């Protein structure tokens, strides 16, 4: 029995129970909720130190002996914030706790023994968080998937060809043959990925066969006709097969206004694209639907936080992207109708408030596909400096609010798309996608990433050098980015019907290919910390938003977190 | 340093721009790239410093290249530079509009166009009915989009528009405000005549006795100008 | 030129870095990447140069950049660069360390922590045994490793240490310069008390029984301080 | 909102939180713990109730939907005293919580979901446990295995060939053909099954051939001699199979004495039968054993607990099966230092103070294959009536206790024998091995015994019966017992090189098999409740056992719970 102080201790292991950490630049404070170690019997690699053979490696391991070992990690999941050691076998999370030797130490589990066989991987001073999931990927160009994957995102959902028109407008691939393509170009890439079909269409058996080639879902999109008609076959053929439906509603009104919509969508489980309706849908009211028990609401990064240069910047991309003219007083009407600062405004409180559950990118479609997590991070971090600290926190720090934004990237949108029993949190069971943060570079830039429970992505210096630090520092593709590994890492997720078929075999894909599953029978109420219903009303004239019959506001920040302190462009 | 793919790239477009720079120092008229990787370099350092807004450098960069800077031919070339900048307040995306103005003759691509005009959708005969929105949003309506089946708060003779669309340019619009009232053309579809979606008003053969089930569908769903006769009488199929 | 992929990824840090250097010239604060990019430069241009050595190079490094130079923030950061450059007797690596002083109070990851102190191995009672290195060479020895099998040059009572590791911090260690004596504290090995390995003198469950053949063992190949009866009785698996 | 009276809350749905139920006659008194549902949300099946369509069953399910829905159920398991909802899917335990329809009800996860296929088990007011593992099992006739099916042992590890003197003495089934006799002998019963082999050998290669062969241990018993040669290399043999050993120690010290038998086990893991000795076993000390790291001790049911009778009992008892003639001083000599009331005594406190930590039959050998159980509470309800209530007690119950006596039966018997990953507790996961005990009968008589996530065994009425109340009621084979289903209710386990060699397809065995694992690495610490080491003193000349320097012993019961209250016989 000795003392340590805590300094040194920390210094040693990182933070413990009641210790806090700053998140980046922000002003978000993380405390440690509990410790699974037994103080005394930590986990460290080294030389002279515990992880070797016959003290902290076991020379008579269990059977459930571990592939790899994270040691001293503190988690940052929606299910707490805590310190324990990670342990991975065969391409899943095998155990969270105490980790070691059996022989030698009291509180060791079978499922968490560490032998011959385990690789060992230093975590102390470091978060891990799950990778991030985006669900509004435009297959636009193939440079998206490494940028997407530096900036801590380890699945893709969204839809595409390429830089065709379709595409760069809408996440769609459509159709059999253009499902098979991009299936086929899947297996370059290390990232989970799941394609979305044409939606858009009042024909049946053209929706069923989509989603019996591949397709997780639909689209619907409104360059491809958002009417009432094809929400209501494309709703009644997922219910038929338990896939999601993603929307991007009518914004010129043409078949109907918002209330149409929900009519056609009678119900039913519903994900929205870029609700607060600046990257599309109902002009101005789309926003209202953030609030119904169906919805599941998404936003789009451009929009979040609410900036002095955010206006200007999205009436001229819109400008551009449409190609109108500030000549023609039609276009102006159409571009004032769209953009909205009033709307753009409440979309941040609206995060805050836990009514908006999803943050995805649009990427290359008015949206940043390698700055989902950090917009994410940066709009809390807002929100915090405007309305304070929230009032379901316990104790001097925002564990509440962390979680609440967390799950927006993580979690939500694996219940959204049904593969949250695979990917979205550090659970045992779970597919080892996970992401090493340093805290200081917490939200902007991660350490590595683990894919499949490999190493698939690091910081590393130049390969020259007599160790792995010194300059240049960047991120490159590590061995589970290579060969015939990245066929064990990476996993293609389809329907069940198309799984039943055999697509993996009928295609010749090497990845892993899963079902998704429970897909129409989750509600607002199954996001984790951003299930707030409410009735939200939009003034047609002045584009107020009311929630409950309170206006709903922020202001727009001159200066954001985590942007010019991190990034030399 | 942690860089990601989208520093690389950016780092490459700066030098780009630096060697631009360099050769319009030297004397040298820029050709396209060099004018754009210039453009778009001096709207990265400008939001570097941080001392203007993202509209203040969509007008800067309109002054950067005087059209005797660049070979002729560039300017035409270069419609609009469009560059992502970190400001303070994090990433904003910068267009340039036009950022050079012509001076010589040379035009890559030019079109050289007829005079005559072009007559769209000839043979069919366009009829004009008078359409108000009684509603309090905007209501856009495209060419091709079947008339009779519009947001049900447009109020018009909406019999008369059966089975007929815009007589319009393809992929145009015609814009209805909040309260506004205007007359607008319309002709007959073409091809089959085999109307499917839009409101599900019709979902079948456009025709007289289909004309009937789609204003009783319509007066029964609230749509504005429909008159359908009470006393309606239902057909095997509905 | 016959470039080596070395020399292309050197190639580009010595642009950031200059990248670095003209922001810092405009008057801009330097972030994080700039800051280390500026360093590295800075260092292969000197050991290019060939006119400093290598640790002078680690000296210069830190008079770079003031305090004022940089962001707020960025010092913290920047705990150390490290770059491998080629001098004129080929390649070393200089590291920089804590090249820049903090002024601001922005600290990334900033640890909040709790002033109670940490209370390892609670419950483990700690004997103290003296110990003293003959040899000639120095011995160090970490938190769990067994005791009683340590260098067989080291002399101590070894009966009073068997099954026992030293009573410190995980991961850390004890050192014994030659000649040098002083005395240490020893907890219980925990768990199942199966050791197994170490200098193959246990191999087995710990207990009085097992001792004893350890002691024998640990006597017969010279392990000091050891001091088993003579008229030792085998047991039928030694 | 409305407030129900604990009364009929208790009456309608079971004992809550902070409820004590008296188990059987004993004057044990367990506390619940935890509840895990919401109260106004309990699911109840019958006429109007909570269990149908759209309400409680769901319209639309799951994937994970349940096979079978234990309501209400308290659950008394090592892992604690609570009551929650079981889920079983496909075999296993797939939850244990709120359980319900996600659209009507709050708390309701993916794994506990109730849909159309969905069995319903009423459990309120009923104590959930896991199925009994005996680990000394004589297989002398099969008519042994519905008897312990009947008292809630699901799973007999033993050996023996039936009625042959060799299995009348030992546990032992000796050979490649024999494993494969009894292996296919085995396909008949309700019962989980696993073979010990002869471990009486020098031979290393004979040894192997057993194991390869489908046994998944040694028995090393006396009567096939119990020298030190045979120890050592059957402890060899087993380390490099990763198979338990159990030992019934030489009682006539002929080789040497129980040190001599602690040197050639020389510190490996080791289970040994009866350690108290009236069973076999050094004379008379081998109980000394108990306390060491190494050693699993375990006892047998008829010494427990001491009573007026045992000693004249196991006196006639040991002069029958041994041919003893009451006129030879030897055969007196050798009586009096075997049988030993000293040790007999000690024995129940060595169980309450967790020294002994399995308690298992020795059937038709000097035990009771029904009374396993029975027995052990028994000696807690005697033990609390004379030292009475356990230290180790946070409340006004005997709660610790209780685990402490139903790890003996159900998780260290598992752990000691390699099959804690399938069976011993309710945990999700495991294998669905349950037994329902109404508390008025819990300990003697169960309800219902679910095998593989199926009935197996229950208590029923006359066949002709308009219900299944009325009498006579006796235990009665269910469908899991019959036909090809009973091929899917239960395992027979076998060694890891067996099983990695296809034992089953080459035996033609329909049953799961199973392999055994983590028998080397665990020690006394490995039982939970009852891990005490203690150095163990006996007096060579009264008989009398010191632990820890204290003279240790109970006095006999004259009456014992649990008796004669409950049997008509
Ligand atoms: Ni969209
Ligand atoms: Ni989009
Ligand atoms: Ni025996
Ligand atoms: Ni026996």
């Amino acid at each position: 029995m000795k003392k340590i102080s805590r300094k040194e201790y920390v210094s040693m292991y990182g933070p413990t129970t009641g210790d806090k950490v700053r998140l980046g630049d922000t002003d978000l404070i993380a405390e440690v909720e509990h410790d699974y170690t037994i103080y005394g019997e930590e986990l460290k690699f080294g030389g002279g130190k515990t992880l070797r053979e016959g003290m902290s490696q076991s020379n008579n391991p269990s059977k459930e002996e571990l592939d790899l070992i994270i040691t001293n990690a503190l988690i940052v999941d929606y299910t707490g914030i805590y310190k324990a050691d990670i342990g991975i076998k065969d391409g899943k999370i095998a155990g969270i706790g105490k980790g070691g030797n059996k022989d030698m130490q009291d509180g060791v589990k079978n499922n968490l023994s560490v032998g011959p066989a385990t690789e060992a991987l230093a975590g102390e001073g470091l978060i891990v968080t799950a990778g991030g999931i985006d669900t509004h990927i435009h297959f636009i160009s193939p440079q998206q998937i490494p940028t997407a994957f530096a900036s801590g995102v380890t699945t893709m959902i969204g839809g595409g060809t390429g830089p065709a028109d379709g595409t760069n407008a809408t996440t769609i691939t459509p159709g059999r043959r253009n499902l098979k393509w991009m299936l086929r170009a899947a297996e370059e890439y290390s990232m989970n990925l799941g394609f979305l079909a044409k939606g858009n269409t009042s024909n049946d058996a053209s929706l069923a066969d989509q989603i019996e080639a591949g397709a997780i879902g639909f689209k619907i999109h409104e360059d491809w006709g958002t009417t009432p008609s094809a929400i209501n076959h494309a709703l009644d053929v997922a219910d038929k097969y338990d896939v999601q439906v993603a929307i991007h509603t009518d914004t010129l009104n043409e078949a109907g206004c918002v209330e149409d919509t929900m009519a056609a969508i009678a119900g039913r489980t519903m994900h929205t694209f870029h609700t607060e309706g600046a990257g599309g849908g109902h002009a101005p009211d789309i926003i209202k639907v953030a609030g119904e028990h169906n919805i599941l609401p998404a936003s789009t990064n451009p929009t979040i936080p609410f900036t002095v240069n955010t206006e200007a910047e999205h009436m001229d991309m819109l400008m551009v992207c449409h190609h109108l003219d500030k000549s023609i007083k039609e276009d102006v009407q159409f571009a004032d109708s769209r953009i909205r600062p009033q709307t753009i405004a409440a979309e941040d409180t609206l995060h805050d408030m836990g009514i908006f559950s999803i943050t995805s990118s649009d990427s290359q479609a008015m949206g940043r596909v390698g700055e989902v997590i950090t917009r994410t991070w940066q709009t809390a971090d807002k929100n915090k400096k405007e309305f304070g600290r929230l009032k379901e926190e316990k104790g001097d720090n925002d564990n509440f609010r962390i979680k609440r934004y967390l799950s927006k990237y993580t979690i939500n949108p694996a219940i959204a798309h049904g593969i949250s029993e695979y990917v979205g949190s550090v659970e045992v069971g779970k597919v080892a996608d996970l992401v090493l943060w340093s805290p200081a570079f917490f939200g902007v830039k991660p350490n590595m990433i683990i894919k499949g429970g490999f190493i698939a992505l690091s910081q590393m210096g130049d390969a020259n050098a007599s160790i792995p630090t010194p300059q240049p520092v960047y991120y490159r593709e590590m061995f589970a980015h290579h060969g015939k590994a990245k066929y064990d890492a990476n996993i293609t997720f389809v329907s069940q019907a198309a799984y039943d078929k055999g697509i993996k075999e009928e295609l010749g894909l090497e990845r892993q290919v899963l079902p998704v599953k429970n897909c129409r029978n989750i509600t607002k109420k199954d996001m984790q910390f951003n299930d707030t219903t409410a009735h939200i009303e939009v003034n047609p004239e002045t584009y107020h938003v009311f929630v409950d019959g309170k206006e709903v506001t922020s202001k727009p920040a001159n200066k954001v977190s985590l942007a010019q302190l991190f990034s030399i462009f | 340093m942690k860089l990601t793919p989208k520093e690389l790239d950016k780092l490459m477009l700066h030098y780009a721009g630096e060697l631009a720079r360099k050769r319009k120092e030297k004397g040298i008229k820029l050709n396209y790239v060099e004018a754009v990787a210039l453009i778009s370099a001096h709207i990265m350092e400008e939001a570097r410093a941080g001392k203007k807004t993202a509209a203040e450098l969509m007008q800067e960069g309109r002054t950067l290249l005087k059209p005797d800077d660049v070979m002729d031919g560039v300017a035409s070339m270069i419609h609009e530079v469009g560059i992502e900048a970190m400001f303070p307040d994090g990433t904003k995306l910068v267009t340039v509009h036009t950022p050079i103005e012509a001076n010589g003759k040379l035009v890559p691509g030019e079109l050289f166009l007829k005079n005559e005009d072009i007559t769209i959708n000839e043979g069919k005969k366009a009829v004009s009915v008078k359409v108000k929105n009684v509603g309090d949003r905007p209501v856009q309506i495209g060419s091709h989009f079947h008339f009779f089946e519009v947001n049900r708060c447009l109020d018009f003779d909406r019999e008369k528009t059966f089975g007929k669309r815009l007589d319009i340019a393809s992929g145009t619009a015609v814009r209805f405000e909040p309260g506004e009232e205007k007359s607008v053309e319309l002709i007959d579809i073409g091809g089959n005549r085999r109307i499917f979606g839009f409101n599900a008003l019709v979902d079948r053969q456009a025709d007289n006795e289909s004309k009937k089930i789609a204003l009783h569908r319509a007066k029964e769903r609230g749509f504005h100008g429909t008159k359908s006769d009470d006393n309606y009488v239902k057909t095997i199929k509905e």
